[PDB]
C-alpha cells in the first residue's frame, strides 16, 4: 500500500555510477535527496549531536 | 536505532531530546565490497551488487 | 524481561494503523496475526 521502509545497499567497484542512480532514484520517486558520507567516523555524536 | 525500521519513527539525539519521526525516510547505503561490513549491520539491508 | 519493548513495537505498529485511517483507506483497521507482518513487515529473529 504506503511505502514502507527496509534498507538496501549497493557494492561494486568505485565509479560505477552507484550515486548517480542513487539520485536519479531519488527525483525518480520525487522524494528529497541528501548524501552523507560516513567513511571512517568514530564520533558518534555527530550523528547526535 | 537509525536504520530499524520502526525505531527511526522515535530517534533522538542528545541536543533535542524530543523523538523525531524519521518513517518515511529511504536509507540507502554504498560500500565498495559488501563484506567488511559488522555482520549484524550487514545482515540488514540487502546487498545488491 | 521488561515491557517497555514491546510497548514500543505495539507503538509503532498503533501509529502505522493511525495512518492507515487519518488519511489512509479504511475506516477500520483490523489488526489479525497473519496481517501484522504487513505493517511490521517480516519477522526478523525466529530461531530460539
Ligand atoms: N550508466 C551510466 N550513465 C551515465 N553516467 C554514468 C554511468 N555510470 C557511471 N556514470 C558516471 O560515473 C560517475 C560515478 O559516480 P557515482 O556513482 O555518482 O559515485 P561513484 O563515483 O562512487 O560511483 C558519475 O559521474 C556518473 O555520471
Amino acid at each position: 500500500g504506503s511505502t514502507q521502509g527496509k534498507i538496501l545497499c549497493f557494492y561494486g567497484p568505485p565509479g560505477v555510477g552507484k550515486t548517480s542512480i542513487a539520485r536519479s532514484i531519488a527525483r525518480a520517486l520525487n522524494r528529497e535527496y541528501f548524501r552523507f558520507s560516513v567513511g571512517g567516523m568514530t564520533d558518534v555524536a555527530e550523528i547526535k549531536g | 536505532e537509525l536504520l530499524d525500521p520502526e525505531q527511526n519513527a522515535n530517534f533522538l539525539d542528545h541536543y533535542l531530546d524530543v523523538p523525531v519521526d524519521l518513517s518515511k525516510v529511504l536509507f540507502i547505503c554504498t560500500a565498495n565490497v559488501t563484506d567488511t561490513i559488522p555482520e549484524p549491520l550487514r545482515d540488514r539491508m540487502e546487498m545488491i551488487n | 524481561s521488561g515491557v517497555r519493548n514491546l510497548q514500543k513495537q505495539v507503538e509503532k505498529v498503533l501509529r502505522k494503523s493511525a495512518y492507515k485511517i487519518v488519511s489512509g483507506e479504511a475506516e477500520s483497521v483490523e489488526v489479525t496475526p497473519e496481517n501484522l507482518q504487513d505493517f511490521v513487515g517480516k519477522p526478523v529473529f525466529t530461531v530460539e
